[PDB]
């Protein structure tokens, strides 16, 4: 769960680029505290 | 749009800029309304203008326009659609011209004057750089 | 300097014996410089006939042989 | 006092948007610091910071 | 006196027509239903000259949840001096 | 408060609009607990209290409209505010008791024809066309006491 | 001719006969789109068929993206289907064809200027601001677009059916104008 504030996500239908800021990450017990960061993910 | 179908019946035309800046209808009604002005001109019932115009703010003589003209007449019978809304493609038609001679009136100049992006302006040059060889004249 | 728009739009310099001919009117066209302000370049106004021989017309200073060429009579 | 730029790529399972909340939820994602962390599970959980 | 125009007479009409550049000198360039009604409630009391969408400007709510708050522990005054006041 | 809970009931017995028992009155609207809602219900007409069972009903036909627009008679001009209350869809009886009997005052077709007290004998009597009327206009009718002369020219 | 319309996009309507709450449709599914301030409708898509879902709170659900009735209605079973895993009442019923998009090529240039010309009561034209023209054929009520490309859309029907129809009578238009 990454409990961030987005910025502006760009989406065609198909892909998914999530802006955040402001934020946490939480991967392998270490938490990442970014500025900005975007989620490029894909939509199947 | 009256206008536009004014001085289109008057025989000239002005590009929709020329007009859309004068009179700022946000362009999207304003065309929309104008297309049925046509059919109910049909139901109560064009570049070729665009050439000399264009020159004539820059100053040029006179034999610009028909060799422009001829090179402008190739470009759509054989294929090239060339613009979806081809109002582009009709700076296409100067510019391989001016290319052609020595004068600098580089697109920046037209492009502050015809007001084009060299996006178009050097993609439409280049694909009739392609096409130019069937295009010597004199 | 005078000078016409002609149909189209194109505008070149007037001669006066071209304008009795085509029943012009020898005129030029007018200029200013405008300051805009808001508080807490050249725009075009008119234009205006010209006094042939006058200062400003083309004939202002012309050679006599020159007014031959433009069939002006000296 | 944050400074690191996040890059999540990979692919997206589900997602969700109520009281303008996004929740994207992205299953084997490779995420860029500034080193990438491909990380399978991943919920995104975006809020309207406007 | 009168700078004379040597430039000719299409680039002094350049600026002068279309040339579809314009702005160049900066000129004349032109909800919860029982929260809200608590925040009316609390509105109205706290300020009896609490206005409906100065409510919707204070407790940052819709206008549809702010108006609809009113209607229940709220007075909803639209005519005489006592307009748009919520006591 | 006291008026608080009492206008609230008010409106929440409004909102709820039917006869039901006092005790669930209470749970509705979870305010009017205390005696001084029930003591307001007996001593308000906002709240109808009785002896009977818990019930709470308003303190509604073209023959009592007519009763009413005759109980108007030579006195202030009603509204149908109690006549579209009492009987829902009361504009419509209007429509469909023609001839007078309903009979309204139509302020304009843009606020629902909000109609006034009313009687009448014939009330629309549509069938003079406004040919009828027109000529009743297009006569005007003439100046001072030249006219009972003549009426006597006409042989009256 | 022997050239058939191809269908490019059925929109439809759908009444699941239940009332829908689109925040829990959005949770729950997993593929599933709803802005509650640009759009009140849940935009929920599958990929067989690829389509895209307009699901109403109200309950109406207009399917489009399909290329057939059939396609379409498996679409808004699906859609159904996800509803009801939930626990909505959902009911496949009153499904409804609004539009359908087709499309054909007749492979020649056409001569759009006299199709124009010719044809103000019917054909639609402005190449300055879309270099295809719109036909109307009103027996069926279908309109078509035509370019110098030949390529031609056609839009709005019923029935694909009523697509071809027009397809069929627009053909002799087509061959007519076809510049050679
Ligand atoms: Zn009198």
């Amino acid at each position: 769960l990454m409990l961030c504030l987005y910025d502006k996500v760009t989406r065609t239908k198909a892909r998914w680029k999530c802006s955040l800021k402001d934020g946490v990450v939480t991967i392998n017990r270490n938490d990442y505290t970014f500025q900005k960061a975007q989620v490029e993910a894909e939509w199947v | 749009a009256s206008i536009l179908i004014g001085c289109r019946r008057a025989e000239v035309a002005r590009t929709f800029k020329e007009i859309q800046s004068l009179i700022h209808v946000k362009t999207k009604e304003f065309g929309k309304t104008l297309n049925i002005m046509k059919n109910i001109l049909r139901g109560k019932s064009q570049n070729l203008t665009y050439i000399p115009r264009f020159c004539s703010h820059l100053g040029l003589p006179m034999q610009v326009t028909t060799s422009a003209e001829y090179t402008a007449k190739k470009c759509k019978e054989i294929k090239e659609i060339a613009g979806k809304s081809p109002i582009t493609i009709a700076v296409v038609s100067i510019y391989l011209n001016i290319l052609l001679f020595q004068i600098p009136i580089t697109a920046a100049k037209v492009g502050q004057t015809l007001q084009v992006t060299e996006g178009t302006i050097k993609s439409g040059y280049k694909i009739l750089y392609e096409h130019r060889d069937k295009l010597v004249d004199p | 300097k005078p000078m016409v728009n002609e149909s189209d739009g194109v505008t070149h310099a007037l001669y006066p014996q071209e304008a009795r001919l085509r029943n012009l009117t020898y005129s030029s066209g007018l200029f200013v410089d405008v300051k805009k302000r808001t508080y807490e370049g050249k725009v075009f106004i008119g234009r205006l006939p010209i006094m042939l021989r006058s200062k400003n017309c083309y004939l202002s200073e012309a050679t006599e042989s020159d007014l031959y060429k433009l069939k002006e009579c000296p | 006092n944050t400074q690191s730029k996040l890059t999540v790529k990979g692919n997206l399972d589900t997602y969700g948007f109520c009281d303008d909340v996004w929740t994207f939820i992205v299953k084997n994602c490779q995420v860029t610091v500034e080193s990438v962390i491909s990380v399978d599970k991943l919920r995104i959980v975006a809020c309207n910071s406007k | 006196r009168i700078t004379t125009l040597d430039e000719t007479v299409g680039v002094t009409m350049s600026h002068t027509g279309m040339s579809m550049r314009s702005d160049n000198s900066n000129f004349l360039k032109v909800m919860p239903k029982k929260e809200i009604l608590d925040y009316l409630f609390k509105l109205f009391d706290e300020y009896d000259y609490w206005s409906l969408k100065g409510l919707k400007e204070r407790t940052r709510q819709p206008e549809a949840h702010l108006k609809e708050c009113l209607d229940k522990v709220a007075t909803l005054v639209k005519k005489g001096p006592y307009a748009f006041k919520y006591t | 408060h006291d008026s608080s809970k009492l206008l609230w009931a008010t409106e929440y017995i409004q909102k709820k609009g039917k006869p039901v028992l006092v005790n669930e009155l209470l749970d509705y609207l979870s305010m009017k607990k205390d005696d001084k809602v029930i003591e307001l219900l007996k001593k308000l007409d906002r709240i109808e209290f009785d002896p009977k069972k818990g019930t709470f009903k308003y303190l509604h036909s073209p023959s009592e409209l007519l009763k009413l627009l005759r109980s108007q008679v030579t006195f202030k001009g009603i509204s149908c505010k109690d006549l579209k209350d009492g009987w829902p869809q009361c504009d419509e009886t209007i429509n469909q008791l023609e001839e007078d009997s309903k009979i309204l005052v139509l302020r304009t077709k843009k606020d629902k024809t909000p109609r006034y007290v009313w009687y009448n004998s014939g009330g629309n009597l549509k069938c003079i066309d406004e040919e009828f009327v027109k000529m009743w206009e297009n006569v005007q009718l003439p100046q001072f006491a030249e006219l009972p002369r003549k009426l006597q020219d006409l042989g009256l | 001719s022997g050239i058939v319309p191809t269908l490019q996009n059925i929109v439809a309507t759908v009444t699941l006969g239940c009332r829908l709450d689109l925040k829990t449709v959005a949770l729950h599914a997993r593929n599933a789109e709803y802005n509650p301030k640009r759009f009140a409708a849940v935009i929920m898509r599958i990929r067989e068929p690829k389509t895209t879902a307009l699901i109403f709170a109200s309950g109406k659900m207009v399917v489009t993206g399909a290329k057939s009735e059939d396609d379409s209605k498996l679409a808004s079973r699906k859609y159904a289907r996800i509803i009801q895993k939930i626990g909505f009442a959902a009911k496949f019923t009153d499904f409804k064809i609004q539009n359908i998009v087709g499309s054909c090529d007749v492979k020649f240039p056409i001569r759009l200027e006299g199709l124009a010309f010719s044809h103000g009561t019917f054909s639609s034209y402005e190449p300055e601001l879309f270099p295809g023209l719109i036909y109307r054929m009103v027996k069926p009520k279908i309109v078509l677009l035509i370019f110098v490309s030949g390529k031609i859309v056609l839009t709005g029907a019923k029935q694909r059916e009523e697509i071809y129809q027009a397809f069929e009578a627009i053909y002799p238009v087509l061959s007519e104008f076809r510049k050679m």
